RNA sequence: AAACCGGUUGAUCCUGCCGGACCCGACCGCUAUCGGGGUAGGGCUAAGCCAUGCGAGUCGCGCGCCCGGGGGCGCCCGGGAGCGGCGCACGGCUCAGUAACACGUGCCUAACCUAACCUCGGGAGGGGGACACCCCCGGGAAACUGGGGUCAAUCCCCCAUAGGGGAAGGGCGCUGGAAGGCCCCUUCCCCGAAAGGGCUGGCGGCCGAUCCGCCGCCAGUCGCCCGAGGGUGGGGGCACGGCCCAUCAGGUAGUUGGCGGGUUAAAGGCCCGCCAAGCCGAAGACGGGUAGGGGCGGUGAGAGCCGCGAGCCCCGAGAUGGGCACUGAGACAAGGGCCCAGGCCCUACGGGGUGCAGCAGGCGCGAAUACUCCGCAAUGCGGGCAACCGCGACGGGGCUACCCCGAGUGCCGGGCGAAGAGCCCGGCUUUUGCCCGGUCUAAAAAGCCGGGAGAAUAAGCGGGGGGCAAGUCUGGUGUCAGCCGCCGCGGUAAUACCAGCUCCGCGAGUGGUCGGGGUGUUUACUGGGCUUAAAGCGCCCGUAGCCGGCCCGGCAAGUCGCUCCUGAAAUCCCCGGGCUCAA
């Protein structure tokens, strides 16, 4: 399967005309094609550690790159929102976070919050045994007992332990929390949740965010709760 | 004549090299030899000439000024598996010529077999 | 189903009626003073002049709020190129800008107007053979439109 | 630059056409130095026929065998023919079919499938078999292909359990706008997994130099099976939008719908059994013609007109015409299969291949067209743990008046010449052309830097009666020849023809014929006209349509304002920056 350079996502940090007629195509990983960047692009463009595609594949082939605690040796692995990228031989850590300019950015983070990942609940399914399965914004799943999974509704953000496969902290979606817009024109904006026009489809509800006193509006689908007045993990 | 100065140096631990940038200032004089740039850098950085590879020397229009992109490798064995063959053939003198040459004999092979 | 291809950039200054006597007389004067090669170079100067004037025309038609972010930067950019003299004139003052102001910015003209050559055609020959250094670099295109700050760096070999 | 100018008259004001001037596209004529940027080139012509070559492989970390070199612990390495896994449904080409859910925009699948990959939960127990390469023989012109023997698997098969499907009854519960869904309970029927395989290290045991392994365990790593979700790809559905003709007015009979079924991965007259008469149409059915749709492109000051809507990107369809299937997650498959039609090719006459709308290339047609070149280095893709391999995709150059950009074909002074061209003299420079070195490039080439000689190597095309800039100068012809977009010349004194001289426009270009736009308020929404110039139906009743009095209250459809999700990229406008400026 190919990806023409014209059909590449608009926000990717690559020149549109100059270059080849091809772009590296992500291999159906834990994100969406429109909202993910392949690992070889990050190693060559965003970190500039490789000057060619073979050099980027060589760096990835050694297992030097760790993505969310798992060494990825696939150069077409997709990276997306709230993912933790760690470079082993240099010890630097980044969290791909919603950016006001690049639309998605590699921000350095402290080593303590490297195992933590904030995940937005995209939905729940009832599985065998009566347990509940949670689906997150990057396709990741987590099966829970029925009573604990009853109190986690959709669009709630949960801080997930990659190290323990557990839920550190559950952040319900209520009016008055700190949210970051994760898609759309108003990307990168972090503000208080203070207004909602509940539509018939909840995913299409109009939501307003405030930062004293710049007010931006989006739909309810495009905002992730990052907690109260203090963001739980460094995003900006 | 030939003014050399390290314009920049980026430390790359992943590929085990320091991609160095050099500024060559040769007023009223020919473009500097790529061997001459490698000798200056090896003497400048104190490393052997075998660990230093000149990628491209680009000369500005209308004046004797050049910029060269150079890769200095920690160990020679890894350098010969990371740099392309034509870079070694340009830089390593004769051995890269053989490495390019020995590559070609393996290329006629597997192509007559495909025949 | 249409593929874009580049078009001539000197068409805006080209007259649609070339066979006018007074038009032929005025243009023939301009080629003589500034030593141009053909009418294409002369029209290319006018095409630049039409850009500066048509842009200033549209900025006048824009609202006061819309004009505000672009008004001063437009005049400032005109000043730095050396076309205008005051970067603080009223916007309607730019409308009467004249094509000779663009022709003075040509690198060939500056070599002659700086006394660096015997004649304007000699100064074109100086740039062509590569004896004119602009800030230390050889600039061999006689139609180079030098900006204001680079003007003081023009030397001979 | 929101532009006019020529021509119907004895003269005049109109109407109204035709011409001139401009841009772009195709073809062609004369002429042609250099460089830079660019996704230019059998499209506008036959989806016409094709010689030849190249155009999808990869993996020994799935598998046994064979060969060569090396070494003792248990093997190392290289190679061969193969089995096997994955891929070859991507990529490349072209424009016949198509006026259609094809395409575009905005939404759905609560009516669906999806190998590779990601995450969570669970699993990997028992037992068998065959076929290649090879060996002993072949058959056949070749294509291909037969028999016996023999070693394996991540090859194929069985058994178990998990799981899965159906029908039926119940439910707290989940999702979601809404359950024919998910989860739990009960009954029966039915189908029904897996490779603990490879590698590494450690341990121990069996075994033997005719072995160089096999077994149990542990850890690391790459894998395998099931359930759920995601991802990607795909099947299907909906609302609306975009050609011409009435010298095409009625069309339809599985046609329109209902009920019950079959089939499908899945809804559906998709198909079938029954029932009804419905469905479409002048708000234009039906029929005919033309055309792949879009992003977009040319032109104009704009509204607009046109498609050069060829080239680049997205979707569609096709692979000589017409059909039908295998395998597979996916094809009814451009370099796979089968049949018919229509060609052609080799043959030992018994057979066997093939259709270039792949990249070069040939013939043909036509007004009209490139190299049977180089590389997998860049951009990617398939395969691999990796290393790396392959790729006519892609990149590079060649040819080609393809588009745009920057330059040269000298500069200074002097005399003759006319203030021109030109000639000569004196001084200067080397862009450029030529030679060389470094740099660049996969390698070349070109570019760039530097060096040598040297003014030295380099201008045409169309015109001079008006439009329209340029000769009432001269020779020749004498209403002949010739010119002429229009007006108009030439029949002896030609500023219009053939020539000389001279001048004009543009210039590496400049012309000829076409097509589009402007021209053109000659298509008129902006913005025409209809007494007499073309133009009011002979008159009237009226259907659709369009247009419609006043006041009060309600809604908020149109309409207006703000915001959001969108309207791919490229293209367009503005601003900043980087190539010497420019493109
Ligand atoms: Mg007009
Ligand atoms: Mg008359
Ligand atoms: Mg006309
Ligand atoms: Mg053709
Ligand atoms: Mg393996
Ligand atoms: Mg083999
Ligand atoms: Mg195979
Ligand atoms: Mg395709
Ligand atoms: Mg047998
Ligand atoms: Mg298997
Ligand atoms: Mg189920
Ligand atoms: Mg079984
Ligand atoms: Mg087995
Ligand atoms: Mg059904
Ligand atoms: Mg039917
Ligand atoms: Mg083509
Ligand atoms: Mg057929
Ligand atoms: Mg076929
Ligand atoms: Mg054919
Ligand atoms: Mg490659
Ligand atoms: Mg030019
Ligand atoms: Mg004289
Ligand atoms: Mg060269
Ligand atoms: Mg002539
Ligand atoms: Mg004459
Ligand atoms: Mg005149
Ligand atoms: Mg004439
Ligand atoms: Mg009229
Ligand atoms: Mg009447
Ligand atoms: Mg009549
Ligand atoms: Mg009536
Ligand atoms: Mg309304």
């Amino acid at each position: 399967v190919h990806l023409r350079k014209s059909l590449a996502p608009y926000w990717w940090p690559i020149p549109r005309k100059a270059g080849g007629v091809w772009a590296v195509r992500p291999s159906t990983g834990p994100h969406s094609l429109e909202y993910s960047l392949p690992l070889a692009v990050v190693v060559r463009d965003v970190l500039r550690y490789a000057k060619t595609l073979r050099e980027a594949r060589y760096i990835i082939s050694r297992g030097y790159i760790k993505v969310d605690g798992v060494v990825r040796k696939d150069y077409k692995f997709p990276i997306g929102l709230m993912d933790v990228v760690e470079i082993v031989p240099t010890g630097e850590i980044y969290r791909v976070v919603p950016d006001e300019a690049k639309y998605y950015d590699l921000k350095p983070i402290p080593s303590s919050e490297a195992a933590l990942k904030p995940l937005r609940v995209e939905g729940k399914t009832a599985v065998s045994g009566g347990r509940i399965q949670l689906h997150f914004h990057d396709g990741r799943n987590l099966i829970l007992p029925p009573d604990v999974g009853r109190q986690i509704k959709t669009f709630d953000t949960v801080v997930y332990d990659l190290e323990n496969k557990a839920i550190k902290t559950h952040l319900p979606l209520r009016l008055g929390q700190l949210a970051v817009v994760t898609h759309g024109g108003n990307i990168g904006f972090v503000g208080q949740f203070f207004e909602v026009v509940w539509t018939l489809k909840r995913r299409q509800s109009v939501v307003a965010l405030r930062k004293g006193e710049e007010v931006r509006r989006t739909i309810l689908d495009y905002i992730m709760v990052i907690g109260t007045e203090a963001p739980v993990v460094k995003i900006s | 004549e030939a003014q050399f100065n390290i314009l920049s140096l980026r430390e790359n631990k992943l590929l085990g090299r320091k991609e160095v940038l050099v500024e060559i200032l040769h007023r009223k004089s020919s473009t500097p030899t790529r061997q001459s740039v490698r000798e200056w850098l090896a003497k400048q950085l104190g490393v052997e000439v075998d660990k230093i590879f000149v990628r491209k020397i680009k000369t500005e229009y209308g004046i004797g000024k050049s910029k060269a992109e150079v890769h200095v490798y920690t160990d020679g064995a890894l350098a010969r598996v990371i740099e392309p063959l034509y870079i070694l053939a340009r830089n390593l003198g004769e051995e890269g010529k053989k490495l390019l040459e020995e590559a070609r004999k393996r290329r006629n092979e597997r192509r007559e077999k495909r025949r | 189903g249409g593929l874009k291809k580049p078009k001539k950039k000197y068409l805006a200054g080209k007259p649609k009626k070339i066979w006018n006597k007074q038009l032929l007389l005025e243009e023939l004067q301009l080629m003589g003073e500034y030593g141009l090669r053909n009418k294409k170079e002369l029209w290319l100067a006018r095409a630049r002049l039409k850009w500066i004037v048509r842009r200033a025309r549209a900025l006048l038609s824009m609202t006061a709020e819309e004009r505000a972010p672009l008004e001063v930067p437009f005049k400032e950019k005109l000043y730095k190129m050396g076309f205008i003299e005051d970067p603080n004139v009223p916007l309607d003052r730019i409308l009467s800008l004249d094509v000779r102001a663009i022709l003075e910015r040509r690198l060939q003209t500056l070599v002659f107007r700086m006394g660096l050559a015997k004649s304007i055609h000699h100064a074109r020959q100086l740039v062509v053979h590569g004896h004119v250094l602009v800030a230390g670099r050889r600039v061999t295109s006689p139609g180079f439109l030098v900006p204001r700050e680079l003007e003081d760096k023009i030397t001979i070999e």
